[PDB]
RNA sequence: AUAGCGUAUAUUAAAGUUGUUGCAGUUAAAAAGCUCGUAGUUGAACUUCUGUUCAGGUUCAUUUCGAUUCGUCGUGUGAAACUGGACAUACGUUUGCGUAAACAUUUUACUGUGAAAAAAUUAGAGUGUUCCAGGCAGGUUUUAGCCCGAAUACAUUAGCAUGGAAUAAUGGAAUAGGACUAAGUCCAUUUUAUUGGUUCUUGGAUUUGGUAAUGAUUAAUAGGGACAGUUGGGGGCAUUAGUAUUUAAUAGUCAGAGGUGAAAUUCUUGGAUUUAUUAAGGACUAACUAAUGCGAAAGCAUUUGCCAAAGAUGUUUUCAUUAAUCAAGAACGAAAGUUAGGGGAUCAAAGACGAUCAGAUACCGUCGUAGUCUUAACUAUAAACUAUACCGACUCGGGAUCGGCUGGAAUAAAUGUCCAGUCGGCACCGUAUGAGAAAUCAAAGUCUUUGGGUUCUGGGGGAAG
């Protein structure tokens, strides 16, 4: 049952929009990869984990994915759940052999 | 929980309940029963009154001086009431017996600063004022 | 003697605390002897020119029911 | 003792989305439940759902992402004519610019805007946001 | 990686059953065989009193606290 | 949760129905000899509950209105044999009974007293229930005396 | 501030310091000592879900376009929620010209319209009273005229009319002639210009055949009841023990015992204290005895027997909303105290004395009455304390504990061990990106992101319970 979590990425995100469509939100917050929570300007913990993309040789390419993780999430000690799960749906764990 | 019920045919005891506990609200219960008409100047604003006698008060701690006052009887009530006289050598404007005009003294019912217990002003000598006197506008 | 009492129960609504309040009023009925009366029972009845001092109405029609325990308690609203 | 399901339901849904909370068990539901929750899907809230059917009075699995700041029920269902809706959006509602006061109506169950748009109104069950 | 939907079974067996999503019951049925007549009767898991078979008038199980205890050389299996 | 006892009564018995509807496999009986069966322990003077408990223990019955469609007193009801008093508030009269019988002679037994008074605020709880849903005479009432040569 | 500006008093905001929205009640004022319970308030889930096609708008989007213009219009195409047709076991018959009626649809609350509605007010259109308050007028040389206004909204409750599907209450066929239909029997019966018989209709009742799928939703990790093995320092009767204090008896022995900070009142040769053995008499249940148990709370601890009662667990048992809370009204309710009898060993208010002290009518000591215990009765109160209302959900982790149950393991093979589950209790230890003024709190959390149900209580301090 993963239906609405796929169709939340789906399109992209948007800050304060007027009539005229410009652009008002001063910037745009990353969120929580998890959860879903906004990532504080103020947050002590919040984390960007980035984990390298591996040819068949074992060869880095330089290709990363980020992980965003929110204070609660770490804090609560979901993360090292959190996370794996997060590299199934992107299909990069658990790691091929 | 919130110990309240919320219902739809629970208006009445909700209503009641508040018709109950208002009665804890001070204004609303000396409101309620006649408070103010039994008070020494019965409801009103001011009052006149006969000055009975000169007196010093002697001030409240930590100060120390003599308030000057007059006891007065009021022409309405026949109560004898407790009344502070105003500013400097004002109690000069004052002879014993005169008609005289006598207001609160802001706090409704209750006294201010160091005078003690006392809880109304002068403000009329004859027919004139301790404003009027005391600036010298006009003569006793 | 050729009279009932009838018995109308509303939800008078008080503004404030924004709900109801359960009313009840007794309406003093007259009956024609061609009704027969169970205490209890769901009456019409029309409005009369002033037969006596309480009653202002007249029995038109009768509908049987049962009322389990006393008629009082019983509240309907229609 | 149980008193109104939606009240249940709808608490346990939000203090899931509160703790972070991947998904819900709820029991047990309604009608008005599962209408209530077709409406927050419908309108972006929830995701998919799920009912099981155990031989009694239901469970739902909800799985959520997180969208819900809160989801409430009113109770008492008052009375809310057309003319009080904007007391209740103004009082309820975080922003104008979003958020849903549901009403049961004799038209149905209703985003208090599809009443506006239908021209009804009547009796308040909750509201998301 | 938990499913509430897909519960898996060593867990719904090990938790209460009305805790479970089917909320289904622990008691069986079964055949038991007594010792001396050679009856077969049906006997309720956790079943209440005594039973006698009904051939030669022995005992088969007791009573306790949702357990029946099988008497002696009565031999049972469970009907499913 | 447990009726009147506040603060702690509250815990869980058990029955769990099982989710098939559809009688068990394994049995062999017909509705009709269930019938028979059921009306026979009933003509024994036997509980609906009591019924129930005997066809599931000895005769591998687990549900009877699964089998049959009907539960167990409605089976009494039309096949005649009924109870009269329903088996519900005759024991709870029993009981009250039993309380009674004993506190006349230790008066000085307090709770006992109490207990005679939670019983009976049960009875007269379940009389007027019974009395509304056309399953009690509607003048029938539980008294000390009345309700001592009532059956109970 | 300003041709005004001080002051007094009532009242409005300030006040979420009256709280429906919207407050507080562990310690700031605040949960009733405790249960039962009527009014009141509050109430689990299920029923034409749904899909397919048509049209009308109303919105939306825009790599469709256009036209013109200072932004509307037309048009796409798809996409919505409608609204309304249509067929699908599917919001109804039947009749007269999209609309009436009649029939049928259980009633209502609720909601949408509409009628009925007093002006002045208020909101508000028009209008330059020189502005403006405001008024209802005005504007124009086309002048024995002309142009235009005196709007509209609001008008809460209850009556009235009408549209309604949700929600909420209530209903209907469980002793059924219930429903439809055919055939009879009665009681009425408008019309046939009139009375009489037959009839006809019609409209009530009733008897019997036939038709139909004949008619009873689940069965709440709601509640009542049954039953089965238990568990408990729950209760009431009987029984019964045990030392201990006090006293007595019978033996012994002697000069001191007591008591204190020292002491003195006391007791002692009539032999105390002391020792041994018995006996009398009232209490009291030590040690085991615990962050253990039971009881509604007050409270409950020796043996055995009897009497009724209880939870939890175990149920593929039965009932089927029977439930939650609760003004009335009731059952309890430490101690102390009261009334009438008993009883009286220990302690022991009052009291008598010793001492201490400046004074002690006190703390200490020697005595000692009421009391303490008990029958019948009253009394209703405590820091009656988790100072923390009850029913219900939901939010962390960890061992342990008391009672059931379920498997498993060891042995010396059991009312005993250990292990793993689980239901219910009493708690504890961590921890909260939850709460709080904090102390602290796994509730005192899920509260301005403020509403699950229900009683109670508080509104500065004293006066004053
Ligand atoms: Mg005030
Ligand atoms: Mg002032
Ligand atoms: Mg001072
Ligand atoms: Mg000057
Ligand atoms: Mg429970
Ligand atoms: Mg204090
Ligand atoms: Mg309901
Ligand atoms: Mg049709
Ligand atoms: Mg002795
Ligand atoms: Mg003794
Ligand atoms: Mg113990
Ligand atoms: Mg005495
Ligand atoms: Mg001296
Ligand atoms: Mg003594
Ligand atoms: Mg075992
Ligand atoms: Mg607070
Ligand atoms: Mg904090
Ligand atoms: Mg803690
Ligand atoms: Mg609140
Ligand atoms: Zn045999």
């Amino acid at each position: 049952m993963n239906s609405g979590r796929a169709n939340q990425r789906s399109k992209p995100m948007t800050g304060l929009i007027n009539d005229k469509k410009e652009k008002i939100d001063a910037y745009l917050p990353r969120k929580c990869d998890w959860s879903n929570k906004l990532i504080f300007s103020n947050d002590q913990s919040s984390v960007q984990i980035a984990i390298a993309e591996v040819g068949e040789n074992g060869q880095a390419t330089g290709s990363k994915t980020n992980v965003v993780l929110c204070g609660s999430v770490r804090s609560k000690g979901e993360a090292h759940i959190a996370l794996e799960n997060i590299l199934r749906e992107r299909g990069l764990y658990p790691i091929q052999e | 929980g919130v110990g309240k019920p919320r219902g739809i045919r629970a208006g009445r005891k909700l209503a009641r309940h508040r018709k109950d506990q208002r009665w804890a609200d001070n204004d609303f219960n000396k409101r309620l029963l006649g408070s103010r008409w039994r008070n020494p100047f019965m409801g009103a604003s001011h009052a006149k009154g006969l000055v009975t006698e000169k007196i010093g008060i002697e001030s409240k701690q930590p100060n120390s001086a003599v308030r000057k006052c007059v006891r007065v009887l009021l022409r309405k009530n026949s109560k004898k009431i407790a009344a502070f006289v105003p500013m400097d050598g004002c109690l000069n404007f004052l002879a014993e017996n005169d008609e005289v005009l006598v207001a609160g003294l802001g706090r409704q019912g209750h006294a201010v600063g160091d005078i003690p217990g006392v809880r109304f002003k002068v403000v009329c000598v004859k027919g004139i004022s301790l404003l009027a006197l005391f600036k010298g506008k006009k003569e006793k | 003697n050729r009279t009932v009492i009838i018995r109308r129960d509303y939800l008078h609504y008080v503004r404030k605390y924004n709900r109801y309040e359960k009313r009840h009023r007794n309406i003093p009925v007259h009956i024609s002897p061609c009704f027969s009366v169970k205490e209890g029972d769901i009456l019409v009845a029309g409005q009369c020119r002033p037969i006596s001092k309480t009653v202002r109405f007249n029995a038109l029609q009768v509908v049987p029911n049962e009322i389990i325990g006393s008629v009082r308690k019983q509240f309907l609203l229609f | 003792v149980k008193v109104n399901i939606l009240a249940e339901c709808l608490k346990d849904l939000v203090n899931a989305e509160k703790m972070g909370k991947k998904q819900v068990l709820l029991r047990p539901v309604s009608k008005v439940v599962l209408k209530f929750l077709r409406i927050m899907q419908k309108n972006g809230y929830i995701g998919e759902f799920e009912v099981i059917d155990d031989h009694r009075s239901k469970k739902v699995v909800v799985e959520l992402i997180g969208r819900i700041n809160k989801c409430g029920v009113i109770s008492p269902r008052y009375d809310v004519p057309l003319a009080d809706f904007e007391k209740w959006t103004n009082n309820i509602l975080p922003s104008r610019q979003f958020g849903n006061v549901v009403l049961t109506t004799t038209y149905g169950i209703l985003t208090h805007e599809e009443c506006r748009k239908r021209h009804t109104g009547g009796k308040i069950l909750g509201f998301f946001y | 990686e938990r499913d509430l939907l897909n519960p898996i079974y060593e867990e719904e067996k090990q938790k209460n059953k009305f805790k479970r999503l089917i909320q289904a019951p622990n008691s069986y049925f079964m055949d038991v065989k007594c010792a001396q007549c050679q009856n077969i009767q049906m006997i309720f898991s956790n079943a209440q009193s005594t039973i006698i078979c009904e051939k030669c008038s022995a005992i088969l199980c007791k009573p306790t606290g949702g357990k029946v205890q099988i008497q002696a050389g009565c031999a049972f299996k469970i009907k499913n | 949760g447990r009726m009147q006892m506040k603060g702690k009564g509250k815990g869980i018995s058990g029955s769990a129905l099982p989710f098939k509807r559809r009688s068990p496999k394994w049995l062999h009986m017909t509705p009709s000899t269930v019938v028979d069966l059921s009306v026979k322990l009933a003509k024994k003077g036997l509980t609906p509950s009591q019924i129930g408990v005997i066809l599931r223990d000895q005769h591998g019955i687990p549900q009877v209105r699964f089998l049959t469609g009907q539960k167990i007193l409605r089976i009494l009801k039309k096949n005649g044999c009924a109870p009269q008093l329903p088996e519900d508030l005759y024991f709870l009269i029993k009981k009250a009974l039993s309380i009674r019988k004993h506190l006349e002679k230790n008066r000085k037994d307090k709770d006992s007293k109490y207990r005679l008074i939670l019983v009976e605020s049960r009875i007269h709880r379940l009389s007027r229930y019974y009395k509304l849903n056309q399953k009690l005479p509607p003048k029938w009432k539980y008294n000390a005396q009345t309700a001592s040569a009532l059956v109970q």
